[PDB]
């Protein structure tokens, strides 16, 4: 029942909800872009030299 | 929001259950606004005259206030004040209300805005404004450090400057935590540092004129060792004290008030006007922008 | 409730990214091959007797990251170790796994070497390694700019009156002619360096990423993302590792 109108006397303050959520984090991956992909049937792959 | 930092070397077994992972929640970010004025005041009898070099002296003391305005917001979004303000831990108000500085008035403090260097990365506060002397933490996921304090250790005393390898050292952290600045504001008595990136104790990029009829001295353009690709912008309004690296879309103008027309009381041949308008600003990222402040050498 | 629509959706892409941070980092990380089993491909005998009978409580596995696969030369525990010299080549007369000297730049700070890097590129020189990257972390790019004119002294880079600045680095020539280019990642370690080549390494892939809704049993409502693969490199002398170490 605030007499002088002010923000901080006010019962309600609804939210402004931003409509999106900042990330930064990176995924550039240069060397798994480069590498090339095998596919293998067992956990274990063997090579000679 | 950002990802976790719990990369490590995370090895799991081929016949194990689905255990729980670790998950982290988001973080809110709050800015308050800031309200600016301009009143102007004119007795009517100047108003009713004839300057010799304009019209009337209500418009044009106006249209001064109007562009003082503006002068005014240029300077406190690009200022280091720490948004002074008396709330505290009530943005999530949902649960009750705030009852603490309901029982006042006008006696209110004032409201002051979250500039530049209070929404980055700061290490502290001054009272009032950014404090310079700390060095800023670094990201949870990343380990950037976007508020540095320069060393200046290259250059003398003699000379304050910030520093020409600091320069450098800023695109790497912001390169870490993967921002994508491309802009360097500063504040034009310090242009002849970028400019003048020789003193380097004869070396590292100095100096060289093949006897043409054109002098420039200027640098407006620069890449790091990374590839980024960065441009020099001076700003009058900007301090002397720091350096921002920062993108135009990773910030925002939030206005709240914009400013309109405003006819006051008389009260007797004093023909009252006002201007007001509040605004906030906004930022991304604390970790999307840099702040290199300035210091001695050794 | 108001604002807070899901949080399901939006942590499975959360996941879905910080699993291929992993795996960039993991490769070049330098763990060590971990494993239960042993020498068993020769004996002709069965897969493994000993190891049979453990349906879960086996051990984690590891797969041998870029230093493991080189002539690391030693192991230092779960991770390769950065100190000792890998071992010289038995035909040739190379060292592909060396360690920086540190000669200038005293040992107030680390400072990674910035010269003898030419060696480097004789030891696959000599290697007969066709090496054309230096994957190297951010933190030491610097290095590389200043090769490019410092000279501890007059070498004189030059202006030409132009406002342009670059002071980078991306492409060198080694005095042998093996043109290289260097590359970032902000993944690699703060104390490593590898020169390698693209063609000598490729990703053996078993399982690839995949999502499987798993059981209930309650409002647990429960996700997971697994992945299986594998490192490979074709000689351990057709790359090279140089490590970081001031004194």
């Amino acid at each position: 029942n605030p007499t002088l109108f002010v923000s901080y006397d006010q019962n309600g303050k609804k939210l402004s909800f931003a409509n999106w959520i900042s990330v930064l984090s990176p995924q550039d991956t240069p060397f798994v872009s480069m590498t090339g992909k095998e596919s293998i049937n067992q956990t274990i792959f063997s090579w000679q030299t | 929001d950002a990802l976790a930092s719990v990369d490590g070397n995370n090895a799991h077994v081929e016949g194990s259950r689905a255990e729980d992972g670790e998950m982290k929640p988001t973080v809110i970010k709050s800015n308050v606004t800031q309200i600016l004025r301009k009143v102007v005041r004119v007795s009517d009898t100047a108003n009713t005259t004839a300057n010799y070099g304009r019209g009337r002296e209500l418009m044009y003391q106006l249209e001064k206030k109007g562009k003082e305005i503006k002068r005014d917001l240029e300077k406190i979004l690009l200022s280091g004040q720490a948004r002074t303000d008396v709330l505290a831990d009530q943005y999530l108000t949902n649960s009750a209300a705030d009852p603490a500085v309901a029982g006042l008035n006008d006696t209110h403090a004032a409201r002051k805005t979250g500039a530049f260097q209070f929404l980055c990365a700061h290490g502290g506060l001054a009272g009032g404004v950014v404090d310079k002397t700390k060095n800023g933490p670094a990201d949870p996921d990343t380990g950037a450090v976007t508020v540095k304090v320069a060393q200046n250790a290259s250059n003398p005393t003699t000379n304050i400057g910030f520093d020409e390898a600091d320069i450098f050292d800023m695109t790497l952290q912001l390169y870490t935590a993967g921002s994508e600045a491309d802009i360097i504001m500063i504040n034009p008595a310090h242009a002849k540092i970028f400019a003048g990136l020789q003193e380097n104790t004869q070396g590292s990029r100095k100096r060289i004129f093949e006897n043409t009829k054109q002098f420039i001295y200027e640098v407006n353009s620069i890449t790091d060792p990374l590839g980024q690709s960065y441009k020099i912008i001076v700003n009058r309004w900007m301090p002397t004290d720091a350096v921002y690296f920062f993108r135009s879309a990773d910030w925002t103008q939030m206005v709240l008030r914009a400013p309109k027309r405003t006819e006051l009381a008389k009260d007797g041949s004093y023909e009252k006007w006002m201007i007001e308008m509040e605004v906030g600003l906004r930022h991304r990222n604390p970790y999307a922008s840099g702040v290199l402040f300035t210091a001695a050498g050794k």
